[PDB]
């Protein structure tokens, strides 16, 4: 007959458990896929463009026109998420330094925390301890850190790994062939050597051959955070439950639903007032689809890199657009209003 | 009594606050939101709703005061009534 | 390892049930464990962690450690879990080298993790029994040399020892026996003097104790090695090549250990009459092939001297690396396209190379083999070097070489196979599952003639057989059934990749 | 909104609210700073942790763990601009009693 | 200018390469017949946990006449801790 | 049908405190669950007894008073093998629609495996001939708040032999 | 219109600093409350123009960019107000859309600015 | 002609039927040649050689055939075969000859056979599963899941 439905239940919240989500999960969550870079239709009725920004079955932020997605007035509808896909995986700000610390943590083959057996053991014994408070687990990162940096081999694999540092803008650096004042290394060796094409339709790369070292870009990064083992994973300071390492690595973009972006129509004026966020959206949807224009037309594979760390610059906007790092040839803009320039500040 | 129940002498400053409360959303709130939320959701740290200050931010009444204590209305009751008993069992 | 801990979790479910996948799966993602927090972790009573636990560790799934103050920690082997996915493969490599005697022998081990003398042979001997009729009888002296023959072939090897507790520390038990594995005799066959005959299942004190036997998979893999070495060998150069490989290989088997870079030195003169008389070959043919062969550019042998005639080695390690960069490349092109493959391969013989290099090397104009680089460098198959004029390391200001790496695609390629075996394994339950109705009516259809088959089964209910309303459902069930055989069949075609792969993983990595 | 110029009503400062907690008027500060300032009704699934609508759940794809709660406006737009980030909220709901 | 997308993407694009036909032989139907028989034998064997049987109510004599019996194997417990035991 | 172990919390408006909690309870609870499927339970019918009646807390909100109750109710829920006798309201040519009496009118069975004579030519055909019985095949449930049905069941009608009516 | 009487005579009136739709026959209200933006958030936000959404306002090649700063400076020494510069870069703009105008010598490009 | 004009560059352009066609031909020639030595069976080592094109008489092949008009140099084909070996379908093997209808490379000479590939399709191919252009977004439930995904649906419908 009639599917029972309980209304409502006598509950109140014991703890919020903050957490990342996969940008699979990411996906499975949104209700529409953003892939429409432009807003409004041509018409001068100046309707949104269907699966793109603005559309209203994503939430709703005119009175007049309702949420398509839910059967609800502008005030009762919460709001849906939409999911705009990344050609390329992008850094994310908050997990920037974040992956720098678990690269550092980690190593670049077999992947594994870099530790002696005995000091994993003794970290998860002190792991143990029931209760563990915040200071405390950044403590615990800090030992690991320091007794980590200070070893070059993983017990899985005895790779040899050299430092890993932030470069410039939103690049990882790890030079793996280090420059020795002593004997140099077989592997350096095998890897300087094999150079030969390049040096042949290239005489500038043989003095390139120095400063020119392993960048982890944010593809290899992903790739290596997949391969991942579970057992490490707690002494990576991560709970599983929570998430995967790979979910910090962000390859989707939820877009946040018509509520917290909203669009006056300035009656005085032919125009609609819109949040700097659903020019960045439209922006990265550009981007996006440039990429894929340019990937089809075969383009240089520089200008290819140079598209993908202007994707990474327009996504760090996005999150936070204080930065002190970005491209100062490739000017963006101007200052604008981001997700934290809402969240701090008076 | 406070400032000396931990064992240590701890200070009213921003990093006081740190030390003996815990709560996420207070720290992010007071300065620096960006890195303390995101440092935050990396270690996957839960949060209690116990305090008062993210209380009214849950909206959610208060333990202190008239919300420590439960109510319960005296009605006309019999708890576990005479069952009606099967037969075909 | 997130594939890896789900393609077990299927495996386990299937083959043992839940409360045992369950722990295997707490123990794979947790590592070492004492019992206690197993039990509190997974909501489990303690004697459904202890069922768990001996079902596990009797199939030498998972092990035991003892620590500070006398704890005993639980670890499983993620690896082992996997290797029940080949039983098949070894039952049937089995099968081929030896009688369907030391196939059952091989089953009864892997369906037992290890097994006595006394247990191996008589539950050999009983399953053998009603493989025959007319009253014949299976005996015990058949069943023995075949396992011994086994065990010699070290395809079959002792479990460790249990340590004499009254030679070491008589009093106070640990609280685990702690096992010790003794090299010497994973393959003294102990005698059983005794020989009799297995029931035939009418229906109607242990000479051999302390001691057991577990098929070692470790024999298996260096056989399918040489196995898919001398395939290789006789797709490329000639079938009488890879026959002196195979002989040289089966020389090493039992000299060489698993680990080894190179074989034992072997010279051409012992090759000749140690080669089957079927092969009709001189000496000076012998010498041709072993020169050519060192002068194949796939460098599957070397001469590593020249005492005693023409002596050689074979490159595991070389070998192993082509077959694994054969299959990559197969691959590859299978999914993405021949003139892709002509990339790949181009790639591979250029470590380092630019993009206009590869289109005018493998005549591709532009437009076209851009996007495969593009794609197969999205699908992390390949690397970009990043080589800077300046060491910012930042804009349109530095060089791209493209260079791939064998190690990295293997590990996500074996990755994939997993998710990809996962797939299957979920599509075949879940469409066993959604059609268990017909199954289920199958087998009452069934039960109908087995039940009562011979006593009382009257021929006017065998045209009732199909007077179930299954007779169009049939049709179904028939499908089912083949995409079901397909899948398995697939499955275990896959699985073959992955000894490959892993194999290389293996290989490749030392464990210092 | 602001003030007169703007027909904007008065604004609990923070010290307010610091006196209403000294005297203990949980109920009276709750519907003060929610019910009279932004209320809103919202959904969770006591499952996923998340966030749903109309007694459903789209992350669990499911409405068996639905619930009602009463929430102000504000704290339901930091969820979203929390989750935004990637940062995601999982809400772990207990009984009153 | 890249056109708008009027229509998602589909849940499935259509793949121009498909998939190699299996193997063919006495060996892999060996292999096929010999792992679906595996299946029931270990489906039979005492070291597949059945399942605890659930939401069954009253008592008849009945429950006696559709028994399903089968032997119960023994771990070897001098290889096996003591603490396991049942 | 069969009794189920129905946990719930009840909210009881106070003005119908003068009243005893119990029968108020169990007013609720009959409106309550009345004609509502339960998901993968079955469709509750009525109350049957009230087992455990806790404290009645009241809250800071609603001011009124919620009881968290335990009880049992009556469902209807096949096991897969029980004898039906409904009437045949309707008969879609794909598949016969049978209605039990006075009970529900959802109970579909694919016409499929009758004598072999299996043809429902759209004029409203009973059955082949040579107060209808149900052998009940399995039951199933679903969520039809896909949108801001779920109790079919597949029936069977094998050769029963059925001399009473052919 | 009335939900109930279905009478169509609903009329806005101001209450006490609140805008609602209340209908005169049944004094029944349809839809109350309004959204508007605040100055402290209008100060912020930036306005958008139909041209640079669309994406015009980049397609002004040298000579458009010259013309109209010719036309800029030209109303500006004349001192008119900025309305008669409105007018006349709109003027310019709809006079250059012709491809005879716009493939002009810089004679016909001032000569034109001047009309 | 290295870095300016070319033999299959015509209006600066890359001639792509040209090679096409060019390295199916010489492909067809290769294999027949290999077929006619695996037929001839006089012995492995004759085999072997007879088995074996010089790039000399390749190129004869390739201009009496004269199906490109720009005339195809002994490095061009030589070119096409090493492309022809990129494909896996031909290998290369150098012999020391001093001096022969060649005569181009010092103290040896060029020659391609035709061979077969070392391993056929291996497995993971037979699967859709296999580089599957929603592998990565394939999802026990997504909303691509293998239990609704099209691609087991054709296959295993096939
Ligand atoms: S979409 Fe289907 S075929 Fe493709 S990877 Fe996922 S499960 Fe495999
Ligand atoms: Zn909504
Ligand atoms: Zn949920
Ligand atoms: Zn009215």
């Amino acid at each position: 007959k009639e599917q029972f439905r309980e209304t409502d239940v006598a509950k109140k919240i014991s703890h919020i458990c903050f957490g990342m989500k996969s940008p699979e999960e990411m996906r499975q969550q949104a209700h529409i896929q953003v892939v429409s870079k432009n807003l409004y239709s041509q018409d001068n009725q100046h309707a949104p463009l269907l699966y793109g920004v603005l559309d209203h079955r994503m939430g709703t932020s005119e009175k007049d026109r309702p949420c398509e997605t839910c059967g609800k007035n502008l005030a009762d509808c919460l709001g849906h998420y939409g999911y705009i896909d990344l050609e390329l995986p992008c850094f994310h700000v908050g997990y920037f330094r974040a992956v720098i610390g678990i690269l550092q943590m980690i190593c670049k083959t077999c992947c594994h925390i870099m530790l002696s057996q005995e000091e994993k053991k003794q970290f998860l014994d002190y792991l143990k301890r029931p209760g563990l408070t915040y200071l405390q687990k950044r403590g615990l990162k800090k030992k690991i850190s320091d007794k980590c940096r200070k070893k070059n081999i993983c017990h899985h694999c005895g790779a040899f790994n050299g430092t890993v540092k932030k470069c410039g803008l939103l690049k990882i650096i790890h030079e793996k062939y280090k420059t020795n004042k002593k004997v140099v290394d077989p592997i350096v060796s095998n890897f300087l050597q094999s150079f030969e094409t390049a040096i042949e339709h290239n005489k500038e790369v043989e003095p390139l051959l120095g400063r020119a070292q392993e960048n982890l870009n944010p593809l290899v990064v992903l790739n290596l955070f997949k391969r991942i083992p579970a057992e490490d994973v707690p002494l990576l300071l991560m709970n599983p439950e929570a998430g995967k390492p790979s979910d910090l690595i962000l390859t989707r973009l939820l877009v946040p639903p018509l509520c917290i972006r909203p669009s006056v129509v300035s009656d005085l004026k032919s125009g609609t007032n819109e949040d700097d966020l659903t020019m960045k959206l439209t922006e990265i949807i550009f981007l996006n689809d440039v990429i894929k224009k340019h990937r089809i037309s075969g383009a240089k594979t520089q200008m290819i890199m140079e598209d993908w760390d202007f994707l990474q610059l327009q996504c760090a906007l996005y999150i936070n657009s204080e930065l002190s790092g970005i491209p100062l040839n490739m000017a963006p803009k101007k200052w604008t209003r981001g997700f934290v320039q809402r969240l701090k500040g008076k | 009594d406070l400032m000396t129940y931990k064992g240590e002498v701890l200070g009213i400053t921003r990093f006081g606050l740190a030390k003996m409360k815990e709560s996420v959303l207070m720290l992010a709130s007071f300065e620096k939101t960006a890195d303390h939320l995101f440092d935050a959701a990396y270690f996957g740290q839960k949060d209690s709703v116990c305090g008062v200050s993210e209380c009214i931010i849950m909206g959610i009444p208060m333990n202190i005061g008239t919300g420590l204590f439960k109510l319960l209305h005296k009605a006309d009751r019999d708890p576990n009534p005479p069952k009606r008993p099967l037969i075909f069992d | 390892t997130q594939a890896e801990i789900k393609l077990c979790s299927l495996l386990l479910q299937e083959h043992f049930g839940e409360i045992v996948e369950k722990i295997g799966v707490h123990l794979i993602r947790t590592g070492s464990q004492p019992l206690r927090v197993i039990a509190h972790d997974t909501g489990t009573s303690l004697d459904q962690v202890k069922k768990a636990l001996c079902v596990l560790v009797q199939h030498n799934l998972v092990s035991y450690q003892v620590h500070k103050r006398g704890v005993v920690e639980y670890e499983a082997q993620c690896s082992r879990v996997l290797r029940m996915l080949r039983y098949p493969r070894y039952i049937y490599t089995t099968k081929t080298l030896y009688s369907d005697t030391g196939e059952l022998i091989v089953e009864e081990l892997l369906l037992n993790g290890k097994l006595t003398m006394s247990a191996v042979v008589k539950k050999v001997a009983d399953r053998l029994t009603e493989t025959m009729e007319d009253g014949k009888t299976m005996d015990y002296a058949e069943v023995s040399n075949t396992f011994v023959r086994l065990a010699d072939t070290h395809f079959v090897q002792r479990c460790p020892s249990v340590p004499t507790t009254e030679n070491s520390d008589p009093g106070p038990p640990p609280p685990a026996p702690t096992l010790v594995i003794n090299e010497k005799d994973m393959y003294l066959v102990p005698k059983l003097s005794l020989i009799g005959k297995g029931k035939r299942r009418r229906s109607s004190p242990i000479p051999d104790d302390g001691i057991y036997w577990q098929a070692n998979l470790d024999r298996f893999h260096q056989h399918f090695r040489d196995q898919a070495i001398v395939s290789a060998v006789a797709n490329r150069m000639d079938q009488t090549s890879s026959e002196i490989v195979r002989t040289m290989l089966r020389m090493s088997e039992i000299t060489t250990s698993s680990s080894a870079p190179f074989t034992q030195p072997l010279s051409s003169n012992e090759i000749f009459r140690s080669l089957p008389v079927g092969y009709n070959i001189s000496k000076q043919v012998l010498d041709q092939y072993l020169t050519l062969l060192a002068d194949d550019p796939l460098e599957f042998v070397g001469k590593s001297g020249d005492s005693g005639g023409g002596m050689y080695v074979i490159n595991l390690h070389k070998a192993l690396a082509s077959l694994a960069t054969a299959t990559l490349e197969s691959v590859v092109q299978e999914r993405f396209g021949s003139r892709c493959a002509r990339i790949f391969r181009l790639v591979l013989q250029k470590k380092h190379i630019e993009q206009k290099q590869v289109e005018d090397f493998a005549m591709i104009p532009a437009k076209e083999a851009k996007d495969m680089l593009y794609k197969m460098l999205s699908e992390n198959f390949m690397s970009l070097q990043e080589i800077p004029k300046t060491p910012d390391h930042a804009p349109s200001r530095t060089f791209y070489l493209y260079t791939v790496n064998i190690l990295s695609a293997a590990r996500m390629l074996l990755h994939r196979c997993y998710k990809s075996i996962a797939n299957l394994i979920e599509r075949r339950q879940f469409e066993t599952k959604e059609n268990k109705r017909l199954l289920e009516k199958s087998q009452r259809v069934e039960a109908i003639i087995a039940s009562m088959q011979a006593t009382g089964a009257e021929e006017a209910q065998l045209q009732e057989i199909e007077e179930m309303i299954t007779a169009p459902e049939r049709q179904q069930l028939e499908t089912l059934k083949r995409n079901v055989n397909k899948l398995d069949a697939s499955e275990i075609q896959v699985d073959e990749t992955i000894f490959l792969l892993e194999s290389y993983i293996e290989c490749t990595m030392k464990r210092q | 909104t602001e003030g007169r110029s703007r027909d904007g009503g008065l604004r609990l400062g923070e010290m307010e609210r610091d006196c209403l907690i000294g005297y203990g008027a949980s109920m009276l500060l709750l519907e003060r700073l929610m019910i009279s300032s932004d209320a809103f009704e919202v959904d969770v699934c006591g499952q996923c942790g998340l966030l749903g609508y109309s007694g459903w759940c789209h992350y669990c794809k499911s409405s068996c763990h639905v619930s009602s709660l009463r929430i102000p406006y504000a704290c339901k737009l930091l969820f979203q601009e929390l989750q935004s980030m990637n940062i995601i909220p999982r809400l772990k709901l207990s009984k009153y009693n | 200018l890249p056109d708008v997308v009027l229509k998602p993407p589909p849940l499935f694009p259509d793949t121009d390469y498909k998939p190699v036909p299996l193997k063919t032989g006495e060996g892999e139907e060996y292999m096929l017949a010999l792992k679906q028989e595996l299946r029931e034998t270990m489906k039979r064997m005492p070291y597949f946990i059945e399942t605890p049987e659930e939401r069954q109510d009253i008592e008849r004599y009945s429950k006696r006449y559709m028994k399903v019996y089968k032997e119960e194997w023994i771990p070897d417990w001098r290889r096996l801790p003591r603490e396991m035991m049942p | 049908f069969v009794l189920v172990e129905m946990v719930d919390t009840v909210r009881i408006p106070p003005w119908q405190f003068e009243r005893k909690l119990n029968d108020s309870i169990a007013e609720e609870l009959n409106k309550k669950l009345a004609n509502k499927v339960v998901y993968n339970v079955g469709l509750c019918i009525c109350l049957f007894d009230i087992t455990k009646l806790e404290d009645a807390y009241v809250f800071p909100g609603d001011g009124a008073s919620h009881t968290k109750v335990h009880f049992r109710c009556v469902v209807f829920h096949p096991f897969l093998d029980e004898i039906l006798i409904g009437k045949i309201k309707g008969c879609s040519p794909e598949g016969v629609h049978v209605s039990l009496g006075f009970f529900d009118d959802i109970l579909i069975p694919p016409e499929s495996l009758q004598q072999p004579a299996k043809f429902d030519e759209a004029e409203q055909v009973w059955v082949w001939e040579y107060g209808e019985e149900i052998r009940f095949r399995v039951v199933d449930e679903s969520f039809v708040d896909t949108s801001p049905y779920t109790l079919v069941g597949s029936i069977s009608e094998p050769g029963l032999g059925l001399l009473s009516w052919w | 219109r009335c939900p109930d009487c279905g009478s169509t005579e609903l009329v806005e009136d101001s209450h006490y600093s609140q805008s609602q739709l209340v209908c005169s026959d049944c004094g029944c209200v349809v839809t109350e409350g309004v959204l508007t933006t605040t100055f402290s958030d209008e100060g912020n936000l930036r306005e958008v123009t139909y041209s640079r959404s669309t994406g015009e306002n980049e397609q002004v090649s040298r000579s458009q960019q010259r013309g109209l700063r010719r036309v800029r400076d030209l109303c500006r020494v004349l001192q008119l107000p900025p309305t008669f510069e409105d007018t006349a870069v709109a003027y310019y703009q709809q006079a250059y859309r012709h491809s005879g105008i716009r493939a002009a010598r810089l004679q016909k490009k001032e000569v034109l600015v001047g009309c | 002609r290295s870095v300016t004009g070319g033999a299959w560059y015509s209006d600066q352009d890359f001639e792509s039927e040209f090679v096409e066609v060019l390295n199916q031909q010489c492909f067809k020639f290769l294999q027949s040649k290999a077929e006619t030595a695996r037929e001839s069976k006089q012995n492995p080592m004759i085999q072997r050689n007879s088995s074996f094109a010089s790039s000399h008489e390749v190129w004869k092949y390739i201009c009496e055939l004269g199906i490109s008009k720009v005339e195809l140099s002994m490095e061009d084909i030589e070119t096409i075969l090493n492309t022809l070996i990129y494909d896996g379908k031909v290998e290369m093997t150098i012999i020391a000859a001093k001096e022969g209808t060649v005569g181009s490379v010092d103290g040896h000479m060029k020659l391609y056979r035709a061979v077969n590939p070392i391993i056929p399709p291996t497995g993971l191919v037979r699967a859709p599963c296999g580089l599957c252009p929603v592998f990565d977004d394939c999802h026990e439930g997504g909303e691509i899941s293998p239990s609704n995904c099209i691609y087991m649906t054709e296959w295993l419908e096939f």
